[PDB]
Protein backbone atom coordinates (compact mmCIF):
# COMPACT_ATOMS: atom_id res chain seq x y z
CA UNK A 1 0.00 0.00 0.00
CA UNK A 2 2.98 2.35 0.74
CA UNK A 3 5.40 1.44 -1.69
CA UNK A 4 2.55 0.76 -4.79
CA UNK A 5 0.20 3.54 -3.72
CA UNK A 6 3.29 5.82 -3.50
CA UNK A 7 3.79 4.60 -7.47
CA UNK A 8 0.27 5.08 -8.25
CA UNK A 9 0.02 8.91 -6.83
CA UNK A 10 3.82 9.57 -8.78
CA UNK A 11 2.05 7.52 -12.10
CA UNK A 12 -1.09 9.35 -11.54
CA UNK A 13 -0.05 12.99 -11.31
CA UNK A 14 2.41 12.48 -13.84
CA UNK A 15 -0.25 11.45 -15.94
CA UNK A 16 -2.65 13.59 -15.07
CA UNK A 17 -0.80 16.56 -15.52
CA UNK A 18 0.11 14.98 -19.29
CA UNK A 19 -3.73 13.58 -19.54
CA UNK A 20 -5.96 16.42 -17.68
CA UNK A 21 -5.27 18.60 -20.39
CA UNK A 22 -5.63 15.93 -22.89
CA UNK A 23 -9.08 14.57 -21.17
CA UNK A 24 -10.23 18.12 -21.81
CA UNK A 25 -9.32 18.21 -25.12
CA UNK A 26 -11.11 15.30 -25.18
CA UNK A 27 -14.20 15.91 -23.80
CA UNK A 28 -15.01 18.87 -26.40
CA UNK A 29 -14.75 17.00 -28.99
CA UNK A 30 -16.92 14.54 -27.42
CA UNK A 31 -18.92 17.47 -26.89
CA UNK A 32 -19.29 18.95 -30.23
CA UNK A 33 -19.62 15.55 -31.99
CA UNK A 34 -22.80 14.46 -29.53
CA UNK A 35 -23.80 18.62 -30.65
CA UNK A 36 -23.15 17.86 -34.31
CA UNK A 37 -25.31 14.31 -34.08
CA UNK A 38 -27.96 16.32 -33.12
CA UNK A 39 -28.33 18.74 -35.61
CA UNK A 40 -28.16 16.46 -38.08
CA UNK A 41 -31.71 14.55 -37.15
CA UNK A 42 -33.12 18.42 -37.35
CA UNK A 43 -31.74 18.62 -41.02
CA UNK A 44 -32.98 14.58 -41.78
CA UNK A 45 -36.03 15.84 -40.78
CA UNK A 46 -36.45 19.01 -42.46
CA UNK A 47 -34.82 17.25 -45.81
CA UNK A 48 -37.47 14.99 -45.14
CA UNK A 49 -40.37 17.68 -44.62
CA UNK A 50 -38.90 19.92 -47.78
CA UNK B 1 -8.74 9.00 -40.16
CA UNK B 2 -6.10 7.56 -42.69
CA UNK B 3 -7.11 6.36 -46.12
CA UNK B 4 -5.39 2.91 -46.98
CA UNK B 5 -4.40 3.53 -50.64
CA UNK B 6 -3.00 6.77 -50.20
CA UNK B 7 -2.02 7.17 -46.87
CA UNK B 8 -3.10 10.47 -46.37
CA UNK B 9 -6.40 11.92 -44.37
CA UNK B 10 -8.90 11.77 -46.82
CA UNK B 11 -11.49 14.71 -46.69
CA UNK B 12 -14.44 12.41 -48.17
CA UNK B 13 -14.18 9.14 -46.24
CA UNK B 14 -16.43 6.45 -48.25
CA UNK B 15 -16.62 2.90 -46.33
CA UNK B 16 -16.49 -0.02 -48.97
CA UNK B 17 -19.43 -3.22 -48.44
CA UNK B 18 -16.68 -5.89 -49.37
CA UNK B 19 -13.40 -5.07 -47.73
CA UNK B 20 -14.53 -3.29 -44.81
CA UNK B 21 -12.24 -0.16 -44.88
CA UNK B 22 -12.21 3.80 -45.09
CA UNK B 23 -11.38 4.85 -48.38
CA UNK B 24 -10.85 8.67 -49.83
CA UNK B 25 -14.13 9.08 -52.49
CA UNK B 26 -12.00 10.43 -54.90
CA UNK B 27 -8.70 8.08 -54.96
CA UNK B 28 -11.36 4.71 -54.47
CA UNK B 29 -13.46 6.19 -57.63
CA UNK B 30 -10.31 6.13 -59.80
CA UNK B 31 -9.70 2.89 -58.31
CA UNK B 32 -13.06 1.65 -59.33
CA UNK B 33 -13.28 3.22 -62.87
CA UNK B 34 -9.76 1.47 -63.82
CA UNK B 35 -11.28 -1.56 -62.73
CA UNK B 36 -14.45 -2.69 -60.69
CA UNK B 37 -12.62 -4.36 -57.99
CA UNK B 38 -12.13 -3.56 -53.90
CA UNK B 39 -8.14 -2.43 -53.72
CA UNK B 40 -7.50 -4.45 -50.51
CA UNK B 41 -9.50 -8.03 -50.98
CA UNK B 42 -9.54 -7.17 -55.22
CA UNK B 43 -13.30 -8.78 -54.68
CA UNK B 44 -15.90 -6.92 -57.03
CA UNK B 45 -17.08 -3.62 -56.13
CA UNK B 46 -19.00 -0.77 -57.64
CA UNK B 47 -19.40 3.01 -56.96
CA UNK B 48 -22.96 2.50 -55.95
CA UNK B 49 -21.54 -0.28 -53.45
CA UNK B 50 -19.32 2.18 -52.17
CA UNK B 51 -21.03 4.54 -49.28
CA UNK B 52 -20.39 7.87 -47.38
CA UNK B 53 -19.81 7.89 -44.07
CA UNK B 54 -23.03 9.34 -42.33
CA UNK B 55 -24.55 9.86 -38.71
CA UNK B 56 -26.56 7.30 -37.62
CA UNK B 57 -30.15 8.31 -37.82
CA UNK B 58 -31.95 10.06 -35.01
CA UNK B 59 -29.83 8.26 -31.82
CA UNK B 60 -27.39 10.90 -30.75
CA UNK B 61 -24.35 9.68 -29.57
CA UNK B 62 -21.27 11.10 -26.98
CA UNK B 63 -17.67 10.26 -28.06
CA UNK B 64 -15.68 7.34 -26.56
CA UNK B 65 -14.72 7.92 -22.92
CA UNK B 66 -14.18 6.05 -19.67
CA UNK B 67 -17.20 7.29 -18.46
CA UNK B 68 -19.50 5.11 -21.12
CA UNK B 69 -21.23 2.29 -19.49
CA UNK B 70 -19.86 -0.40 -22.38
CA UNK B 71 -16.25 1.25 -22.16
CA UNK B 72 -16.45 0.76 -18.41
CA UNK B 73 -17.89 -2.96 -18.94
CA UNK B 74 -14.67 -3.31 -21.09
CA UNK B 75 -12.00 -2.06 -18.70
CA UNK B 76 -13.25 -4.75 -15.96
CA UNK B 77 -12.84 -7.62 -18.34
CA UNK B 78 -9.26 -5.84 -18.78
CA UNK B 79 -8.92 -6.21 -14.63
CA UNK B 80 -10.07 -9.59 -14.40
CA UNK B 81 -8.15 -11.19 -17.09
CA UNK B 82 -5.26 -9.42 -15.87
CA UNK B 83 -5.19 -10.20 -12.36
CA UNK B 84 -5.93 -14.07 -13.65
CA UNK B 85 -2.43 -14.09 -14.98
CA UNK B 86 -1.56 -12.76 -11.76
CA UNK B 87 -2.82 -15.75 -9.99
CA UNK B 88 -0.54 -17.90 -12.49
CA UNK B 89 3.09 -16.16 -11.57
CA UNK B 90 1.90 -17.42 -8.05
CA UNK B 91 0.02 -21.04 -8.64
CA UNK B 92 3.53 -22.24 -10.85
CA UNK B 93 5.92 -20.83 -8.76
CA UNK B 94 4.04 -21.99 -5.41
CA UNK B 95 4.46 -25.80 -7.49
CA UNK B 96 8.48 -25.24 -8.09
CA UNK B 97 9.05 -24.49 -3.91
CA UNK B 98 6.71 -26.82 -2.70
CA UNK B 99 8.87 -29.09 -5.33
CA UNK B 100 11.94 -28.00 -4.02
CA UNK B 101 10.72 -28.07 0.08
CA UNK B 102 9.53 -31.75 -0.39
CA UNK B 103 12.98 -32.64 -1.34
CA UNK B 104 14.52 -30.85 0.82
CA UNK B 105 12.65 -32.51 3.72
CA UNK B 106 12.96 -35.66 2.24
CA UNK B 107 17.25 -34.78 2.44
CA UNK B 108 16.40 -33.50 5.94
CA UNK B 109 14.61 -36.37 6.86
CA UNK B 110 16.79 -39.15 5.82
CA UNK B 111 20.57 -36.73 6.92
CA UNK B 112 18.99 -36.81 10.34
CA UNK B 113 19.03 -40.40 10.62
CA UNK B 114 22.51 -40.59 10.22
CA UNK B 115 23.18 -37.88 12.55
CA UNK B 116 21.95 -39.88 15.16
CA UNK B 117 23.59 -42.89 14.57
CA UNK B 118 27.21 -41.08 14.38
CA UNK B 119 26.21 -39.40 17.52
CA UNK B 120 25.33 -42.65 18.75
CA UNK B 121 28.73 -44.54 17.64
CA UNK B 122 31.27 -41.39 18.39
CA UNK B 123 30.44 -41.49 21.84
CA UNK B 124 29.88 -45.37 22.20
CA UNK B 125 33.67 -45.59 20.76
CA UNK B 126 34.30 -42.61 23.74
CA UNK B 127 32.57 -44.88 25.68
CA UNK B 128 34.09 -48.61 24.79
CA UNK B 129 38.12 -46.85 24.48
CA UNK B 130 38.05 -44.98 28.35
CA UNK B 131 36.67 -48.01 29.79
CA UNK B 132 39.66 -50.10 28.53
CA UNK C 1 -38.61 -6.93 -25.22
CA UNK C 2 -36.28 -7.97 -22.73
CA UNK C 3 -35.18 -10.38 -19.89
CA UNK C 4 -35.16 -9.62 -16.28
CA UNK C 5 -32.93 -6.97 -17.21
CA UNK C 6 -36.14 -4.35 -18.53
CA UNK C 7 -37.63 -5.03 -15.02
CA UNK C 8 -35.27 -4.10 -12.43
CA UNK C 9 -34.28 -1.02 -14.65
CA UNK C 10 -38.01 0.16 -15.37
CA UNK C 11 -37.98 0.18 -11.40
CA UNK C 12 -35.25 1.74 -10.40
CA UNK C 13 -35.66 4.50 -13.00
CA UNK C 14 -39.51 4.83 -11.65
CA UNK C 15 -38.31 5.19 -8.03
CA UNK C 16 -35.88 7.26 -8.66
CA UNK C 17 -33.43 5.28 -6.64
CA UNK C 18 -29.51 3.47 -7.69
CA UNK C 19 -28.38 0.59 -6.58
CA UNK C 20 -25.95 1.19 -3.33
CA UNK C 21 -22.49 0.31 -4.48
CA UNK C 22 -19.62 -0.85 -2.05
CA UNK C 23 -18.70 1.52 0.19
CA UNK C 24 -16.30 0.04 2.13
CA UNK C 25 -12.52 -0.14 0.91
CA UNK C 26 -12.43 3.66 1.12
CA UNK C 27 -12.81 3.86 4.82
CA UNK C 28 -11.39 0.82 6.82
CA UNK C 29 -10.32 0.99 10.31
CA UNK C 30 -6.61 0.47 11.81
CA UNK C 31 -6.89 -2.22 14.65
CA UNK C 32 -10.73 -10.50 9.39
CA UNK C 33 -8.36 -6.78 8.55
CA UNK C 34 -5.83 -9.47 7.83
CA UNK C 35 -8.10 -9.98 4.82
CA UNK C 36 -9.03 -6.85 4.42
CA UNK C 37 -4.98 -5.71 4.55
CA UNK C 38 -4.44 -8.58 2.12
CA UNK C 39 -7.00 -7.26 -0.49
CA UNK C 40 -5.19 -3.24 -0.19
CA UNK C 41 -2.01 -4.42 -1.02
CA UNK C 42 -2.97 -6.10 -4.16
CA UNK C 43 -5.43 -3.53 -5.26
CA UNK C 44 -2.51 -0.90 -4.54
CA UNK C 45 0.20 -3.40 -6.28
CA UNK C 46 -3.40 -3.98 -9.54
CA UNK C 47 -3.26 -0.10 -9.37
CA UNK C 48 0.55 0.52 -9.52
CA UNK C 49 1.17 -1.76 -12.29
CA UNK C 50 -2.04 -0.65 -14.82
CA UNK C 51 -1.10 2.51 -13.31
CA UNK C 52 2.59 2.80 -14.47
CA UNK C 53 1.12 1.10 -18.13
CA UNK C 54 -1.42 3.63 -18.41
CA UNK C 55 1.08 6.50 -18.10
CA UNK C 56 3.53 5.05 -20.71
CA UNK C 57 0.45 3.71 -22.26
CA UNK C 58 -1.92 6.66 -21.33
CA UNK C 59 0.94 8.89 -22.83
CA UNK C 60 1.08 7.07 -25.90
CA UNK C 61 -2.67 6.96 -26.40
CA UNK C 62 -3.42 10.08 -24.45
CA UNK C 63 -3.75 12.41 -27.88
CA UNK C 64 -4.22 9.03 -30.03
CA UNK C 65 -7.80 9.05 -29.58
CA UNK C 66 -8.29 12.51 -29.56
CA UNK C 67 -7.25 12.88 -33.11
CA UNK C 68 -10.00 9.88 -33.76
CA UNK C 69 -12.68 11.88 -32.45
CA UNK C 70 -12.02 14.73 -34.56
CA UNK C 71 -12.15 12.18 -37.81
CA UNK C 72 -15.27 11.51 -36.20
CA UNK C 73 -17.07 15.41 -35.72
CA UNK C 74 -16.34 16.70 -39.11
CA UNK C 75 -17.70 13.98 -41.05
CA UNK C 76 -21.17 15.04 -39.07
CA UNK C 77 -20.84 18.83 -40.25
CA UNK C 78 -20.05 17.06 -43.95
CA UNK C 79 -23.61 15.80 -43.86
CA UNK C 80 -25.35 19.28 -42.08
CA UNK C 81 -23.82 21.02 -45.24
CA UNK C 82 -25.16 18.13 -47.67
CA UNK C 83 -28.47 18.09 -45.94
CA UNK C 84 -28.23 21.81 -46.08
CA UNK C 85 -27.68 22.12 -50.21
CA UNK C 86 -30.68 20.00 -50.89
CA UNK C 87 -33.87 21.33 -48.56
CA UNK C 88 -32.50 25.22 -49.68
CA UNK C 89 -32.97 24.11 -53.67
CA UNK C 90 -36.21 22.84 -52.76
CA UNK C 91 -37.12 25.82 -51.34
CA UNK C 92 -35.81 27.79 -54.37
CA UNK C 93 -37.93 25.81 -55.99
CA UNK C 94 -41.36 26.32 -54.35
CA UNK C 95 -40.67 29.64 -54.07
CA UNK C 96 -40.03 30.23 -58.05
CA UNK D 1 -17.90 6.92 -36.63
CA UNK D 2 -20.71 5.92 -34.80
CA UNK D 3 -23.45 3.16 -34.38
CA UNK D 4 -26.96 3.65 -35.69
CA UNK D 5 -28.68 1.60 -33.11
CA UNK D 6 -27.23 2.32 -29.32
CA UNK D 7 -25.83 5.58 -30.14
CA UNK D 8 -22.37 4.06 -29.42
CA UNK D 9 -18.57 4.54 -30.51
CA UNK D 10 -18.14 1.03 -31.95
CA UNK D 11 -15.35 -1.25 -30.68
CA UNK D 12 -15.99 -3.32 -33.75
CA UNK D 13 -18.16 -1.79 -36.60
CA UNK D 14 -19.32 -4.15 -39.11
CA UNK D 15 -21.81 -3.06 -41.99
CA UNK D 16 -24.19 -4.65 -43.80
CA UNK D 17 -24.45 -5.07 -47.09
CA UNK D 18 -28.38 -4.42 -48.11
CA UNK D 19 -28.26 -1.08 -46.50
CA UNK D 20 -25.07 0.97 -46.17
CA UNK D 21 -24.82 1.62 -42.74
CA UNK D 22 -22.73 0.61 -39.59
CA UNK D 23 -22.97 -0.97 -36.35
CA UNK D 24 -21.55 -2.48 -33.72
CA UNK D 25 -21.55 -5.69 -33.89
CA UNK D 26 -23.11 -7.42 -30.68
CA UNK D 27 -25.83 -4.85 -31.35
CA UNK D 28 -26.89 -6.04 -34.85
CA UNK D 29 -25.89 -9.56 -33.76
CA UNK D 30 -28.67 -8.89 -31.39
CA UNK D 31 -31.25 -7.53 -33.58
CA UNK D 32 -30.43 -10.32 -36.29
CA UNK D 33 -31.56 -12.84 -33.87
CA UNK D 34 -34.61 -11.70 -32.60
CA UNK D 35 -36.17 -11.13 -36.09
CA UNK D 36 -34.09 -11.75 -39.25
CA UNK D 37 -34.15 -8.23 -41.42
CA UNK D 38 -31.93 -4.97 -41.15
CA UNK D 39 -33.11 -2.66 -38.75
CA UNK D 40 -33.03 0.37 -40.68
CA UNK D 41 -34.83 -0.40 -44.29
CA UNK D 42 -36.43 -3.35 -42.74
CA UNK D 43 -34.91 -5.83 -45.53
CA UNK D 44 -33.72 -9.13 -45.24
CA UNK D 45 -30.66 -9.73 -43.50
CA UNK D 46 -28.03 -12.50 -41.91
CA UNK D 47 -25.39 -12.85 -39.51
CA UNK D 48 -23.47 -14.44 -42.58
CA UNK D 49 -24.72 -11.34 -44.55
CA UNK D 50 -22.41 -9.09 -42.72
CA UNK D 51 -18.96 -7.56 -43.47
CA UNK D 52 -16.72 -6.64 -41.04
CA UNK D 53 -14.78 -3.28 -41.01
CA UNK D 54 -11.25 -2.94 -39.79
CA UNK D 55 -11.27 -0.43 -36.62
CA UNK D 56 -7.39 -1.53 -35.58
CA UNK D 57 -8.65 -1.57 -32.01
CA UNK D 58 -10.03 1.98 -31.21
CA UNK D 59 -8.88 4.38 -28.69
CA UNK D 60 -10.12 3.68 -25.13
CA UNK D 61 -7.30 4.70 -22.78
CA UNK D 62 -7.11 3.36 -19.22
CA UNK D 63 -7.88 6.37 -16.76
CA UNK D 64 -4.87 7.05 -14.14
CA UNK D 65 -7.08 6.26 -10.98
CA UNK D 66 -7.76 2.80 -12.72
CA UNK D 67 -7.85 -0.09 -10.22
CA UNK D 68 -9.62 -3.29 -10.18
CA UNK D 69 -11.67 -1.04 -7.38
CA UNK D 70 -12.83 1.64 -9.17
CA UNK D 71 -13.55 -0.71 -11.95
CA UNK D 72 -15.58 -2.92 -10.19
CA UNK D 73 -17.95 -0.61 -7.71
CA UNK D 74 -17.79 3.36 -9.30
CA UNK D 75 -17.19 2.93 -13.05
CA UNK D 76 -19.41 -0.22 -13.62
CA UNK D 77 -22.10 1.06 -11.35
CA UNK D 78 -22.29 4.35 -13.84
CA UNK D 79 -22.57 1.72 -16.80
CA UNK D 80 -25.74 0.15 -15.90
CA UNK D 81 -27.47 3.61 -14.47
CA UNK D 82 -26.69 5.37 -17.54
CA UNK D 83 -28.02 2.17 -19.54
CA UNK D 84 -31.19 1.99 -17.41
CA UNK D 85 -32.03 5.53 -16.96
CA UNK D 86 -31.34 6.24 -20.58
CA UNK D 87 -33.67 3.44 -22.20
CA UNK D 88 -36.29 4.55 -19.76
CA UNK D 89 -36.42 8.47 -20.42
CA UNK D 90 -36.54 6.78 -24.39
CA UNK D 91 -39.44 4.75 -23.68
CA UNK D 92 -40.61 8.17 -22.54
CA UNK D 93 -39.81 9.75 -25.52
CA UNK D 94 -41.67 7.37 -27.67
CA UNK D 95 -45.17 7.71 -27.05
CA UNK D 96 -44.72 11.51 -26.23
CA UNK D 97 -43.96 11.38 -29.95
CA UNK D 98 -47.03 9.08 -31.04
CA UNK D 99 -49.70 11.12 -29.47
CA UNK D 100 -47.90 14.54 -30.70
CA UNK D 101 -48.71 12.94 -34.26
CA UNK D 102 -51.98 11.86 -33.06
CA UNK D 103 -53.49 15.11 -32.35
CA UNK D 104 -51.78 17.49 -34.85
CA UNK D 105 -53.47 15.29 -37.31
CA UNK D 106 -56.83 15.70 -35.33
CA UNK D 107 -56.38 19.67 -35.20
CA UNK D 108 -55.07 19.44 -38.89
CA UNK D 109 -58.58 17.83 -40.21
CA UNK D 110 -60.48 20.84 -38.03
CA UNK D 111 -58.93 22.94 -40.48
CA UNK D 112 -59.48 21.38 -43.52
CA UNK D 113 -63.40 21.50 -43.42
CA UNK D 114 -63.17 25.31 -42.18
CA UNK D 115 -61.29 26.10 -45.87
CA UNK D 116 -63.82 23.49 -47.93
CA UNK D 117 -66.46 25.82 -46.35
CA UNK D 118 -65.01 29.00 -47.12
CA UNK D 119 -64.15 27.79 -50.78
CA UNK D 120 -67.84 27.56 -51.43
CA UNK D 121 -68.13 30.75 -49.52
CA UNK D 122 -65.68 33.14 -51.42
CA UNK D 123 -66.59 32.41 -55.08
CA UNK D 124 -70.58 31.98 -54.74
CA UNK D 125 -69.94 35.99 -52.80
CA UNK D 126 -67.89 36.63 -55.54
CA UNK D 127 -69.94 34.87 -58.77
CA UNK D 128 -72.92 37.03 -56.69
CA UNK D 129 -70.97 40.35 -57.53
CA UNK D 130 -70.61 39.24 -61.01
CA UNK D 131 -74.33 38.45 -61.23
CA UNK E 1 -24.29 -20.04 -10.29
CA UNK E 2 -22.34 -17.84 -7.62
CA UNK E 3 -19.43 -17.41 -9.51
CA UNK E 4 -18.02 -13.99 -11.41
CA UNK E 5 -17.51 -14.52 -15.37
CA UNK E 6 -20.86 -15.65 -16.26
CA UNK E 7 -22.07 -12.63 -14.05
CA UNK E 8 -20.27 -9.99 -17.06
CA UNK E 9 -21.87 -12.34 -19.35
CA UNK E 10 -25.43 -11.69 -18.51
CA UNK E 11 -24.58 -8.19 -17.91
CA UNK E 12 -24.11 -7.93 -21.51
CA UNK E 13 -26.99 -10.08 -22.84
CA UNK E 14 -29.26 -7.58 -20.96
CA UNK E 15 -27.52 -4.62 -22.35
CA UNK E 16 -28.07 -6.17 -26.00
CA UNK E 17 -31.51 -6.02 -25.31
CA UNK E 18 -31.30 -2.21 -24.10
CA UNK E 19 -29.88 -1.44 -26.84
CA UNK E 20 -32.36 -2.85 -29.04
CA UNK E 21 -35.43 -1.66 -27.32
CA UNK E 22 -33.37 2.02 -27.73
CA UNK E 23 -33.20 1.49 -31.28
CA UNK E 24 -37.00 0.91 -31.93
CA UNK E 25 -38.57 3.45 -29.43
CA UNK E 26 -36.35 6.32 -31.54
CA UNK E 27 -37.59 5.11 -34.66
CA UNK E 28 -41.13 5.65 -34.07
CA UNK E 29 -39.86 8.80 -32.18
CA UNK E 30 -38.62 10.45 -35.53
CA UNK E 31 -40.74 8.86 -37.51
CA UNK E 32 -43.50 10.67 -35.65
CA UNK E 33 -42.06 13.99 -35.74
CA UNK E 34 -41.77 13.91 -39.48
CA UNK E 35 -45.77 13.87 -39.49
CA UNK E 36 -45.57 16.45 -36.83
CA UNK E 37 -43.65 18.42 -38.53
CA UNK E 38 -45.26 18.32 -42.20
CA UNK E 39 -49.12 18.90 -40.40
CA UNK E 40 -48.24 21.83 -38.16
CA UNK E 41 -46.42 23.04 -41.67
CA UNK E 42 -49.19 22.31 -43.45
CA UNK E 43 -51.66 24.01 -41.22
CA UNK E 44 -50.67 27.38 -40.90
CA UNK E 45 -50.39 27.15 -44.55
CA UNK E 46 -53.90 25.88 -44.95
CA UNK E 47 -54.45 28.31 -41.97
CA UNK E 48 -53.13 31.20 -44.68
CA UNK E 49 -56.28 29.61 -47.39
CA UNK E 50 -58.56 30.93 -44.98
CA UNK E 51 -56.95 34.47 -44.14
CA UNK E 52 -56.93 34.92 -47.81
CA UNK E 53 -59.96 33.47 -48.76
CA UNK E 54 -62.25 35.51 -45.93
CA UNK E 55 -61.06 38.64 -47.13
CA UNK E 56 -62.45 38.56 -50.45
CA UNK E 57 -65.69 36.54 -49.25
CA UNK E 58 -65.74 40.09 -47.35
CA UNK E 59 -64.61 42.17 -50.49
CA UNK E 60 -67.88 40.33 -52.46
CA UNK E 61 -70.47 41.38 -49.79
CA UNK E 62 -69.93 45.72 -49.68
CA UNK E 63 -69.55 45.49 -52.94
CA UNK E 64 -72.75 43.72 -54.09
CA UNK E 65 -74.40 45.43 -51.17
CA UNK E 66 -73.30 49.02 -52.52
CA UNK E 67 -74.60 47.85 -56.11
CA UNK F 1 -32.95 -15.30 -9.94
CA UNK F 2 -35.48 -12.94 -10.43
CA UNK F 3 -33.58 -11.19 -7.81
CA UNK F 4 -33.30 -7.26 -7.43
CA UNK F 5 -31.03 -5.23 -9.70
CA UNK F 6 -29.64 -3.03 -6.79
CA UNK F 7 -29.10 -5.75 -4.72
CA UNK F 8 -27.05 -7.26 -7.89
CA UNK F 9 -24.81 -4.01 -7.85
CA UNK F 10 -23.43 -5.15 -4.24
CA UNK F 11 -23.28 -9.00 -5.37
CA UNK F 12 -20.56 -7.71 -8.11
CA UNK F 13 -19.23 -5.41 -5.48
CA UNK F 14 -18.97 -8.52 -2.79
CA UNK F 15 -17.14 -10.52 -5.43
CA UNK F 16 -14.63 -8.22 -6.58
CA UNK F 17 -14.20 -7.64 -2.52
CA UNK F 18 -13.90 -11.26 -2.29
CA UNK F 19 -11.78 -11.97 -5.02
CA UNK F 20 -9.15 -9.71 -4.32
CA UNK F 21 -8.61 -11.12 -0.52
CA UNK F 22 -8.81 -14.56 -2.36
CA UNK F 23 -5.54 -13.43 -4.51
CA UNK F 24 -3.78 -11.68 -1.65
CA UNK F 25 -4.19 -14.62 0.77
CA UNK F 26 -2.70 -16.94 -2.00
CA UNK F 27 0.05 -14.79 -2.08
CA UNK F 28 1.62 -14.02 1.53
CA UNK F 29 1.21 -18.08 1.95
CA UNK F 30 3.83 -18.21 -1.25
CA UNK F 31 6.36 -15.99 0.45
CA UNK F 32 5.96 -17.51 3.51
CA UNK F 33 6.35 -21.30 2.08
CA UNK F 34 9.57 -19.98 0.15
CA UNK F 35 10.43 -18.03 3.32
CA UNK F 36 10.28 -21.42 5.63
CA UNK F 37 12.11 -23.51 2.98
CA UNK F 38 15.11 -21.32 3.10
CA UNK F 39 15.08 -21.68 7.22
CA UNK F 40 15.17 -26.09 5.87
CA UNK F 41 18.31 -25.11 3.14
CA UNK F 42 20.52 -23.21 5.98
CA UNK F 43 19.83 -26.38 8.95
CA UNK F 44 20.98 -28.71 5.92
CA UNK F 45 24.08 -27.38 5.07
CA UNK F 46 24.72 -26.52 8.53
CA UNK F 47 23.95 -30.55 9.78
CA UNK F 48 26.19 -31.69 7.26
CA UNK F 49 29.11 -29.29 8.58
CA UNK F 50 28.44 -31.06 11.94
CA UNK F 51 28.89 -34.36 10.67
CA UNK F 52 32.46 -33.27 9.35
CA UNK F 53 33.61 -32.97 13.23
CA UNK F 54 31.21 -36.49 14.65
CA UNK F 55 33.14 -37.89 11.58
CA UNK F 56 36.33 -36.69 13.01
CA UNK F 57 35.42 -37.96 16.90
CA UNK F 58 35.18 -41.36 15.44
CA UNK F 59 37.84 -41.56 12.89
CA UNK F 60 40.02 -39.96 16.81
CA UNK F 61 38.66 -42.99 18.50
CA UNK F 62 39.67 -45.76 15.81
CA UNK F 63 42.89 -44.70 15.77
CA UNK F 64 42.86 -45.25 19.88
CA UNK F 65 41.29 -48.21 19.65
CA UNK F 66 44.03 -49.51 17.52
CA UNK F 67 46.40 -48.73 19.84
Amino acid sequence: MTTEAKRAAKMEKKMKILLGGYQSRAMGLMKQLNDLWDQIEQAHLELRTF
Amino acid sequence: LICSISNEVPEHPCVSPVSNHVYERRLIEKYIAENGTDPINNQPLSEEQLIDIKVAHPIRPKPPSATSIPAILKALQDEWDAVMLHSFTLRQQLQTTRQELSHALYQHDAACRVIARLTKEVTAAREALATL
Amino acid sequence: TDIMRNEFERLAARQPIELLSMKRYELPAPSECVNNSMAQLEHQAVRIENLELMSQHGCNAWKVYNENLVHMIEHAQKELQKLRKHIQDLNWQRKN
